[PDB]
């Protein structure tokens, strides 16, 4: 399907937020994923915007993460790289 | 004195610019890339950050040395986006410059950028509308 | 053909003011008086709106009236701050005569502000260390 | 001469704290005052740190004010700028 780039982002997402605050959260599942278009000047960037599933102590929760993917600027010809945005629970 | 008129032009345009004016279409031009350049380097912080290492300047460093480094940002499409990151990379190399006490160096610099401009861009500049198409880009 | 050249310096001289540098003299009295400007806008509200309101440029102002205005802001001398807020009154001038659809009244400002500089200003700012002794001073 | 700049001063917080906080108190005298010398470019601004009784609906209670005095630029009939920067009890 398409979803398996959507699950690849919210897993980046986890991943990242446990590098970011030293945390150990382990991925479950996508319960809801967006997206929307946005434009940098001649610039094509899109945010992702995620409701994910994962387990904090073992107790399975809710958390919306935001991820950027844009542009990637030098070398490789029409790359993209990822970000997250944000990272927060429900 | 020519000095005072440039103070006055200068703090004009700038009084201008916070209202949503312009001194001229020029100084529209200026504002754009100078809001561009900061848009640019705050929110591609890595990869800017990355760029800027590609050239380590001194006063040995010549122009083609610089023209490469450049060569390499648009080597697959020049865009609007392409140039603002070209202006930043010329502004970092500056202050690197300025930072190692080689001032002299900034001169040196501009007068590579200028260059780079009037040989490379200016084609695709023209082709695309010119300053004042990337203007009306950068204003919504 | 100067075009490019340009916006490269002034890029520059913005990019190297951010980190406290600067391009050359001029561009350091230029953010000198950019920033102080600014700073008397906020810090003196109340006193550069009553400046402001003492005079409206129209298409049959003549220089006498500016000079008039001014001549009363400088009549117990010339200081720097005094300096800051007739750069101040002329921004507001300007921006007041665009905000009416009459930007062809921004040329005559910028003269009118030139003159009074060089006719009146330039000897106190000569005989107190140019505008050198502004920067160290903001 | 002094002294009575020193009660304007006085008032004018009181008058002033009582616009804000749409309070109702009763100035009465200034039992301490002193002053700090600021510059700005080459212009003196000055600091006024007041010590006043006022009737708090009816109740004499003392108060710390701060004020602060920017010359004038244009000759106003009402002198220098004020501006009451803080008004709390002791």
């Amino acid at each position: 399907e398409n979803s398996l780039e959507i699950e690849e982002l919210a897993r980046f997402a986890v991943d990242e937020h446990n590098k970011k605050e030293n945390a150990l959260l382990e991925f479950v599942r996508v319960v809801k994923a967006k997206e929307q278009m946005f434009s940098w000047l001649d610039w094509e960037e899109t945010m992702y915007y995620l409701t994910l599933e994962a387990k904090d102590g073992g107790k399975k929760k809710l958390y919306e993460a935001k991820v950027w993917v844009k542009p990637a600027l030098l070398w490789s010809p029409h790359g993209n790289f990822k970000e997250l945005q944000e990272f927060k629970p429900v | 004195s020519q000095s005072n008129r440039e103070l006055v032009v200068d703090f004009l345009s700038y009084k201008l610019s916070q209202k949503g004016y312009s001194w001229s279409q020029m100084a529209a031009v200026k504002q754009a890339l100078r809001e561009a350049g900061d848009e640019f380097e705050l929110r591609y912080r890595r990869a800017f950050s990355d760029l800027t290492s590609q050239l380590h300047i001194t006063p040995g460093t010549a122009y083609q040395s610089f023209e490469q480094v450049v060569n390499e940002l648009f080597r697959d499409g020049v865009n609007w986006g392409r140039i603002v990151a070209f202006f930043s990379f010329g502004g970092a190399l500056c202050v690197e410059s300025v930072d190692k006490e080689m001032q002299v160096l900034v001169s040196r610099i501009a007068a590579w950028m200028a260059t780079y401009l009037n040989d490379h861009l200016e084609p695709w500049i023209q082709e695309n509308g010119g300053w004042d198409t990337f203007v009306e880009l950068y204003g919504n």
